[PDB]
């Protein structure tokens, strides 16, 4: 009301309206969805077009050979902090030989987020990420807020509507975790989960987006004819 | 480049400046024209260091065009001399110097006089009837202490002129390929075609 | 007073939003993508008679492979067509190659969000950028202040956007010839304009393989006129 | 340093100080540029509320750029000596880099830049200055007109009007200006640059100056008595 | 006084076949009249049938190599996965090299691959920039015992057809990878027996439209 | 290397060797000396390599920048000029570049020196590198401006078979070029080796060479 | 640009079958006063990697240094740092040789030879020389300095090649340094008889051996020896 | 943050008009006045102090009447430590053309300078402006004897006779009424202290009111003198005029 006119404001009870904003913008974004197994991790988005004369906006992006996330909200700020993460995979593999963790990749974005938060002059960021990988400790899928807060979980949901997938993942749980050794089928069950949070329209082939990590599996993303087979 | 000369008369300023451009072992160019109009009543002759010369010229001629635009006036030639002189005397003591020496033939037409100024690299002004840079005064200032005189005609002046011309081409080592000459009076900047 | 960064409750910038409104106040500017190439037209709107009315510069050569029509504040677009242009260059400089039409397009968008308290201010101008590469072929974007593009098969801009892009809803197919796009770009855009339409308030470019980017003629323009008027008397 | 938006978008889309800095201009004194067969005229207004002035040193209003290019403007005085050194800088410039002089278009892109500049830099305000710039390009003996305003937008003219009671005027050059056949000698572009001033001056003696600029550098300034003889010769027509 | 350059000497040899290219180098590492290793590889495979060696002074051509690579992965990020054909990549290294106009990378680079018609390509740097596409080219502390060679047994300098007596050159017959694996292995053999600096091993990396291909071989260790 | 390049009646000449060394060892047989800026400009090069296909390069750059923002060609006397800046913000620093600016404009026909020093001149006929001292014998005793194309092709490529044969760091092979009002023609590589004693036949020159 | 004060000598290193050894005597020397006879030049990093420094001794605190602090940074928030994601040779090497190469690039070197001695996760021998020009090279057997004039040729004996290494068991593998240890003692005035050696096996892990001494030393056939050529007595 | 207290001191009003250079305007309205009149033989500077005290040293005070070279002379309205700011930099601007081109500035060029400077304060940086308006009394050799007038908005003219400060709306008319262009200092002197007389806010005008000064070709052959006149020379001239 009075303390939203920027991120350096805390209101009465202690809130960040600016910050609150930008998870708004969030929500309005199309939904995508992440989930892993012990052997491979999997991204699954549904693509939004302005028109029918337009192409459908991508919403997955490759940050390195074993890393990469799926965006809901400004794609801007996506290709900013996806960016960053493209360069601090670098830097950890030009100096240390060393591919990055994905938990410290959660870390750096997280610590990247808050200084935007509390600086006067600067916004927050106006997206979340679901950031997927496969490093020395297997598979990881991780949510990012722009408010900071990160989160390591084995499945989840973002944007509008995801509260459907996110049910219909924390009930299969137990079963997509054992899919050990199968992309196809743990693909199906990302794809499933979606599926959970459409309204109106339907999967079709212009429209669905699919990325997958694994043991033996370099970062991928499949759009096109590629998930066909998917539909 | 080598070789500039330059006389003051009763009611103009000449200009002699050598034609010749090397690099290496090989003579490029034998018409090069080493000099600048600054303004309508003000000529400028230079010789020094390859490349720095017509860089700091052209610099200078964009100062007093500009100059010229802004007042909608034309500096005297001692105005312009001077603005020279701190350009070189500024540029003495920088990273790295322009080494750069020239003569400035100017009428100035508020006095209705003929003007000529000496300055070198250093920033080193002096005043003249008549002037040169680098070693073509030592063949050429007896010739001009013994001739010269402030009420000489333009023909005058040309005809002592070619006689240092002739001493020059006698006694010194280096072909500098003739000379090309100018003339500034009242009238503006001229140049004489058959030298 | 307020940030020029600050989100709305609704969780969009307040400053792209309004920059939006400026775009709708704009000239109309119309793109149409097709195997044979991609054409681009744009509304002159001359102010007054006197203007000289060829001076009017809305479409504009980024590269050779490369064509740009603009809608907006159009003063705004000069900074972003040089950058474009630099863009298009350098990338040739350093990869000897032409550049994606894509990568130029991300490369202007880019410049979008580089506004706080870098510019004051978003831009006030939206791009329709055109062009060909070996890869995608021919290609239609538009590129807006919020750092956001589309790439479309036929687009329309400005203050008959809406209306002409119904209109190119129903008339895109894939299998439109260039001649064919030039003619549908001079309908709609005599339909949506003030005054009527002739060659020397509207004009018309394309950019193909062959030829590269090319801005019509006045003279040429005009035989396309006559030909809509007498295929719209056919029936 | 001071980095504050002072140009920013409201919620109609539009920038309100782009918009103010117009008002300034529609504040000043009238200019009007007229370009003919082989000449342009640049006339302009001086308002005469300023009596006991000296006119051989008070600023006039048209000002050379170059020696083939003139700048007259509408607005605020202060700011227009801004754009006028920067373009004058940049003519020197271009002559140093490029060895030609500038052009009357790349001149007008060049003034018209800053202008735009000016309107999404942090911490300044906009001019509140609209220019005429008027000349002709080198080796070549077609004439040159362009305006330039506040956001940054340019334009080539036949002929045009900038300042207060610009409206006016503009309506008269509209019906009288005929673009088949433009003003073929000097003395027609003058004598129909000051019939357009005279609609709007008031009194035709010291109110209005004229400047004509031909091809190859050729740029006059017209006096009070050459000026006051067209001023005759109008009205003495017009009284029929 | 500090100097901070050094040469750790090797060879390389760069062939373009018709459809096909090679790039060798010895595997032997040296500091004066020292043998650092016997076994340092000098040819790597950077990536979209691009392959690279850049040899003289091994820190910067360790460094030069990682930086192409580097500009190799983001030449993919940025231009939506498009393949980087040897001409973009050659014209890409002359920058990587005149950036250090002022301080040089200390090495010869060489790299080779396939042009967009799917012949054979060879392209050569100089430690500044300098570049060229060529059919042969050997660089490195042996190039000047090697491509007098090349330029005999490759293109068939100052050979004529018997009979005509120096009127009708020999014809310029292409060489099949087999032909030219063979005026490799015998150049490093060569250059090993008259060059202190060569020996130890040979790597060959041989590149067509199928991928990129490794042989190895053994040299004199002396 | 040598380099010339000259004016005449039917536009301007350009010829140069191919030579590229490194010491006394010959580093490259054939080595291209001229850079095609656009279909009216030409550039020689002559120094360093390094330098010479970077710096022209980016003139390039930016004489395509100045088409694309005034929507018309450079003129000759202008990129010169931008060549001679660049080289004049390095001054002192080492570069090692002598070129040749030659192209059709609206002035007609355009010819500019241009070296490492800033050096910009304007001229009908000028060599660079090591052996344009023999060059210049041969066009000036050759040279008018009544030449014909075919008669000033030859010149140029005899200019540089001098050259080659008494210079020790010129040879290999001679690319000519035609520049027109409708742009730059090329006229081929010609092998000097085949060359010297083809031109020897049929001139009878070079009698003191046995063959 | 500056010159070495206080130094320390060879350091030396070979494969074996199950693992690594390197070795580096506990001398710092100033010019030619043997001046302190108590420094460790072999710094273990975890319990997978020793790396041994010679040259400048000031410059090899500040390494060591750099060392500890890598250890600490890379503890911060990695519940894996003793496990998964601890510390590897590849990752310790790389590190330094980035900081030794831009040194040099900056005009202002580490004067040292290095080589990291360790065992990589999967069990694979890791053994890299980096030094002050930022050179890197990678061998079955690694000396600096005078190590490799006169180590390097006896360590070779025992692996010549790749192949060799599975065949050279540990005992064989430190007997040879240890006798190479014996001969840079005979031969390179800048020397001490006092020395440090560290096995790091894919088995048995990091055994760090101090405060050993060259011993069985030839010197009983110098009684014999007397003048310079024609002298008796 | 910080923009919560920003005034904004450099933005049009919807009508176009800078305020704080309106309001500026507005405070140099209250100063003493400041006439300035040219004649063709010299120029003369007359102002007014404002409510002084008997205990004010007036023989060493300056508050009006500024020397900015030899040539040139300033008349100030508005706020003093403001003024000498502007003067001081006035001043080195003189210096520095004199040590660049060996010749005393030009008039319009130190006031075009001075002008700009004004300008800047108005268009960026989110400082108040100067709060001060110039009568410039000056000569050279290309246009003789000058005035000149500028104000916080940057903007400077030509004047034959001009007032600045209070009641210049009244003061002008009654310059305009008497002045003739083949005038003279003497009389230009008196036409000076007639109009301060008349549209003083004072009882009465007296020498201790007073500043004043000419600038005279009246100086031994062809060159310049400076004179700013003393309290009792003041004194004098009020007598001689006819005014106490
Ligand atoms: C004569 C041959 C002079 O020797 C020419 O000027 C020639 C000019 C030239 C220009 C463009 C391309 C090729 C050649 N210059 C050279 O060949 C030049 C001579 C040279 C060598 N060091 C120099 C230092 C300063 C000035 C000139 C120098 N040679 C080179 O620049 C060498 C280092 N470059 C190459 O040999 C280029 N290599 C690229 C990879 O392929 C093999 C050749
Ligand atoms: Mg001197
Ligand atoms: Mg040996």
């Amino acid at each position: 009301n009075n303390y939203d006119g920027d991120t350096v404001t805390f209101s009465p009870t202690g809130r960040l309206f600016q910050v609150e904003y930008a998870l708004e913008a969030i929500k309005q974004g199309s939904v995508t969805v992440g989930l892993r197994s012990n052997t491979h991790a999997v991204l699954v988005a549904l693509k939004r077009n302005a028109d029918e004369l337009s192409s459908y906006q991508k919403k997955i992006i490759k940050c390195d050979e074993h890393m990469g996330l799926s965006l809901a909200g400004l794609a801007p700020d996506a290709r900013v902090l996806s960016n960053y993460l493209r360069q601090q995979c670098n830097y950890s593999s030009l100096v240390f030989n060393r591919k990055l963790a994905v938990e410290r990749a959660g870390h750096l974005l997280c610590d990247k987020a808050q200084k935007n938060t509390q600086s006067y002059g600067g916004r927050p960021y106006g997206v979340g990420l679901l950031i997927i990988g496969y490093d020395k400790s297997g598979a990881h899928l991780l949510e990012f807020q722009p408010s900071g807060n990160v989160t390591e979980l084995y499945g989840t949901a973002i944007g509008a509507r995801s509260q459907g997938a996110k049910t219909y993942l924390e009930r299969t749980l137990d079963t997509f975790i054992k899919i050990d050794g199968n992309p196809d089928e743990l693909i199906k069950a990302g794809v499933e989960a979606i599926s959970q949070s459409l309204r109106d329209e339907s999967l079709t082939v212009d429209n669905l987006s699919i990325a997958i990590v694994g043991k033996d599996t370099p970062f991928t993303i499949y759009d096109g004819e590629a998930v066909a087979k998917y539909i | 480049m080598d070789i500039i000369l330059g006389i003051r008369v009763q009611d103009s300023v000449i200009l002699a400046s050598s034609k010749a451009v090397t690099r290496g072992i090989s003579v490029l160019k034998d018409s090069d024209d080493k000099t600048r109009q600054l303004s309508p009543h003000t000529l400028m002759s230079f010789a020094g260091e390859a490349g720095d010369t017509v860089q700091f010229a052209e610099y200078i001629q964009a100062n007093i065009q500009l100059y010229s635009i802004r007042e909608d006036y034309e500096l005297s030639p001692q105005a312009v001399s001077s603005f020279v002189r701190q350009e070189l005397a500024k540029s003495i003591r920088s990273r790295r110097p322009y080494q750069v020496n020239v003569l400035i033939g100017g009428y100035d037409k508020k006095k209705n006089k003929p003007e000529l100024y000496q300055i070198d690299y250093l920033g080193t002004k002096v005043e003249l009837p008549y002037g040169a840079h680098g070693y073509s005064g030592f063949y050429t200032f007896s010739l001009l202490d013994h001739h010269y005189r402030p009420d000489m005609t333009t023909e005058e002046g040309l005809d002592l002129l070619k006689l240092c011309v002739q001493e020059l081409e006698k006694r010194m080592p280096m072909d500098f390929k003739g000379v090309i000459v100018k003339i500034v009076d009242k009238d503006g900047i001229r140049q004489v075609d058959d030298f | 007073d307020r940030g020029v960064s600050t989100f709305s409750p609704e969780g969009r910038l307040f400053q792209v939003e309004y920059s939006l409104e400026a775009i709708k106040l704009g000239s109309t500017a119309i793109g149409i993508a097709t195997k044979e190439g991609v054409v681009l037209g744009v509304e002159k709107r001359a102010t007054s008679p006197l203007l000289e009315s060829d001076s009017i510069e809305k479409i504009v050569e980024i590269d050779r492979h490369i064509g740009c029509a603009m809608s907006g504040l159009t003063a705004d677009a000069r900074s972003m067509i040089e950058h474009a242009r630099t863009a298009a260059v350098t990338h040739n400089l350093y990869y000897d190659e032409d550049i994606n039409v894509e990568s130029l397009t991300q490369s202007v968008c880019d410049l979008a969000l580089r506004f706080g308290e870098l510019m004051s201010r978003p831009f006030g101008v939206a791009l329709l950028i055109a062009g060909h590469d070996a890869d995608d072929g021919y290609q239609l974007f538009h590129a807006e202040p919020s750092g956001t593009f589309y790439r479309y098969n036929a687009k329309a801009i400005g203050s008959g956007s809406e209306g002409a892009q119904a209109e190119l809803l129903n008339e895109w197919h894939s299998s439109l010839t260039l001649k064919e796009a030039e003619l549908l770009v001079l309908k709609i855009l005599k339909q949506v304009m003030e005054e009527k339409l002739d060659e020397n308030n509207a004009q018309l470019s394309c950019i193909t393989k062959q030829d590269g980017f090319k801005i019509y003629d006045n003279e040429k323009t005009a035989e396309l006129i006559k030909e809509l008027k007498e295929k719209e008397a056919a029936e | 340093g001071y980095d504050r938006a002072l140009s920013i978008f409201s919620p109609d889309g539009h920038i309100f100080q782009v918009e103010y800095a117009l008002e300034a201009v529609k504040r000043g004194t009238c200019a009007v540029g007229v370009k003919g067969k082989n000449c342009v005229v640049l006339g302009c207004e001086r308002r005469s509320t300023l009596k006991l002035q000296d006119t051989r040193i008070t600023p006039s209003k048209v000002s050379k750029i170059d020696s083939h290019v003139v700048l007259s403007f509408s607005g605020l005085n202060a700011d227009s000596r801004i754009l006028i050194e920067k373009a004058r800088v940049e003519a020197q410039s271009h002559r140093l880099t490029l060895e030609d002089p500038v052009t009357v278009e790349y001149l007008t892109r060049y003034v018209a830049g800053v202008q735009q500049r000016y309107t999404q830099s942090g911490g300044v305000r906009p001019f509140g200055v609209s220019t005429l710039i008027a000349g002709f390009d080198p080796r070549d003996d077609e004439p040159k007109l362009y305006q330039t305003e506040p956001s940054g937008i340019y334009s080539s003219w036949s002929a045009q009007t900038i300042g207060r009671n610009s409206k006016t005027v503009r309506e008269f050059l509209e019906k009288n200006y005929d673009r088949k056949e433009p003003p073929a000698t000097v003395e027609e572009c003058v004598k129909l640059t000051v019939r357009s001033l005279l609609e709007v001056v008031q009194t035709g003696a010291k109110n209005i100056e004229i400047t004509v600029v031909k091809p190859d550098s050729d740029i006059v300034a017209l006096s009070s008595e050459e000026i006051n003889q067209y001023v005759t010769q109008i009205e003495q027509e017009k009284q029929e | 006084q500090f100097n901070p350059y050094g040469d750790n000497g090797g060879t390389i040899l760069g062939i373009a076949g018709e459809d096909f290219a090679v790039l060798a180098g010895d595997t032997r590492n040296i500091t004066d009249y020292s043998i650092n290793s016997r076994y340092e590889p000098k040819v790597f495979d950077c990536g979209d049938n691009i392959v690279m060696s850049a040899n003289g002074f091994a820190a910067d051509g360790d460094a030069l190599v990682k930086r192409f690579k580097n500009s190799v992965k983001w030449y993919h990020f940025d231009h939506n996965d498009k393949k980087l054909s040897i001409n973009s990549a050659a014209r890409n290294i002359q920058h990587l090299l005149y950036s250090r106009r002022f301080f040089p990378y200390y090495v010869y680079n060489i790299i080779a691959g396939l042009d967009e018609d799917g012949k054979g390509a060879v392209y050569s740097f100089d430690p500044v920039g300098s570049y060229q596409r060529e059919q042969c080219r050997a660089g490195g502390a042996a190039a000047s015992l090697i491509m007098p060679f090349l330029d005999n047994q490759v293109n068939f300098k100052n050979q004529y057809e018997p009979g005509t007596n120096g009127k009708v050159k020999k014809p310029l017959k292409y060489l099949s990878v087999e032909e030219v694996i063979k005026l490799v292995r015998d150049s490093f053999t060569s250059a090993t027996e008259r060059h202190i600096q060569v020996g130890d091993g040979l790597e060959i990396l041989i590149v067509t439209k199928d991928g990129v291909r490794k042989e190895f071989y053994e040299l004199k260790r002396d | 290397t040598t380099t010339l390049a000259f004016k005449f009646q039917h536009g301007v000449i350009v010829a140069v060797d191919s030579r590229a060394t490194a010491g006394s060892y010959i580093s490259s047989l054939r080595m291209n000396k001229v850079i095609e800026i656009n279909p009216y400009l030409l550039g020689t090069m002559s120094g360093c390599a390094a330098d010479c296909q970077y710096w022209e390069r980016l003139l390039a750059k930016e004489c395509r920048l100045y088409y694309l923002r005034n929507g018309e060609r450079i003129s000759v006397s202008a990129a010169s000029k931008l060549l001679s800046n660049m080289m004049l913000q390095y001054r002192g620093m080492g570069l090692s570049m002598g070129s040749m600016i030659c192209g059709w404009d609206k002035k007609g026909p355009g010819l500019y020196y241009v070296d490492d020093n800033g050096t910009r001149l304007s001229g009908q006929m000028f060599s660079t590198g090591s052996g344009n001292t023999y060059a210049y014998g041969v066009l000036d005793s050759n040279y008018k401006w009544d030449l014909s194309v075919e008669d000033a092709l030859y010149l140029g490529k005899r200019s540089i078979l001098a050259a080659a044969h008494r210079d020790a760091y010129s040879g290999g092979s001679v690319n000519l070029y035609h520049v027109t009002e409708d742009g730059w023609i090329y006229h081929g590589n010609h092998d000097v080796g085949e060359l010297f004693w083809k031109v020897k036949e049929e001139e009878g020159s070079f009698n003191n060479v046995i063959g | 640009t500056q010159q070495p004060i206080v130094t320390g000598t060879s350091v030396i290193s070979m494969k074996y079958d199950n693992g690594v050894i390197i070795a580096a005597d506990n001398l710092g020397s100033y010019g030619s006063l043997l001046r302190f006879n108590g420094v460790e030049r072999l710094i273990p990093v975890g319990d997978n990697t020793v790396v041994g420094i010679s040259g400048d001794i000031s410059d090899m605190q500040h390494i060591e240094r750099l060392l500890k602090d890598l250890v600490t940074e890379n503890a911060y928030d990695n519940p894996l740092a003793d496990a998964e994601e601890a510390l590897e040779p590849s990752y310790i090497f790389e590190y330094l040789a980035t900081v030794m190469y831009q040194r040099r690039s900056k005009m202002n070197p580490l004067w040292n030879a290095i080589i990291v001695a360790g065992v990589q996760s999967n069990g694979d021998q890791f053994l890299r020389y980096v030094n002050l020009l930022g050179v890197t090279y990678s061998s079955p057997t690694l000396a600096t300095g005078f190590g490799a004039h006169m180590a390097n040729p006896l360590l070779r004996k025992v692996v010549d090649r790749e192949s060799d290494i599975p065949k050279t068991t540990v005992q064989v593998a430190e007997e040879a340094i240890v006798n190479a240890m014996r001969v840079l003692y005979y031969r390179d005035a800048r020397s001490s008889r006092n020395f440090s050696l560290a096995i790091i096996d894919k088995n048995t892990g990091l055994t760090f051996k101090k405060n050993l001494q060259v011993e069985n030393m030839k010197w009983d056939f110098a009684k014999d020896i007397k003048g310079y050529g024609t002298q008796k007595i | 943050g910080s923009r919560r207290y920003d005034s904004r001191t450099t933005i049009f009003s919807p009508e176009g008009r800078l305020y704080q250079v309106e309001y500026a305007l507005e405070s140099i309205s209250h100063a003493g006045t400041a006439i300035g009149i040219m004649a063709s033989d010299g120029i003369v500077l007359a102002a007014e102090r404002k409510v002084t005290s008997t205990l004010l040293e007036q023989d060493t005070s300056t508050e009006k009447l500024y020397k900015l070279n030899d040539k040139i002379a300033v008349a100030v309205a508005g706020l003093t430590a403001d003024a000498e700011i502007l003067i001081n930099t006035a001043r080195i601007h003189a210096q520095n053309y004199l040590k660049t081109y060996n010749e005393d500035i030009p008039v319009e060029i130190l006031v075009r300078r001075l002008s700009d400077i004004k300008q800047g304060y108005t268009q960026h940086g989110g400082l108040r402006p100067f709060g001060v308006s110039f009568i410039y009394a000056g000569y050279d050799d290309r246009y003789g004897y000058q005035l000149y007038t500028s104000n916080p908005s940057g903007n400077y003219t030509g004047w034959k006779a001009i007032s600045v400060g209070a009641n210049t709306s009244a003061a002008q008319t009654l310059l305009q009424m008497d002045y003739k262009d083949d005038m003279k200092v003497d009389d230009a002197i008196e036409l000076a202290l007639k109009t301060l007389s008349k549209t003083t806010d004072s009882s009465a005008l007296t020498y201790d009111r007073l500043e004043f000064a000419t600038i005279r070709k009246g100086a031994n052959d062809g060159e310049v003198y400076q004179k700013i006149f003393k309290p009792q020379e003041i004194k004098d001239i009020l007598v001689k005029t006819g005014i106490t």
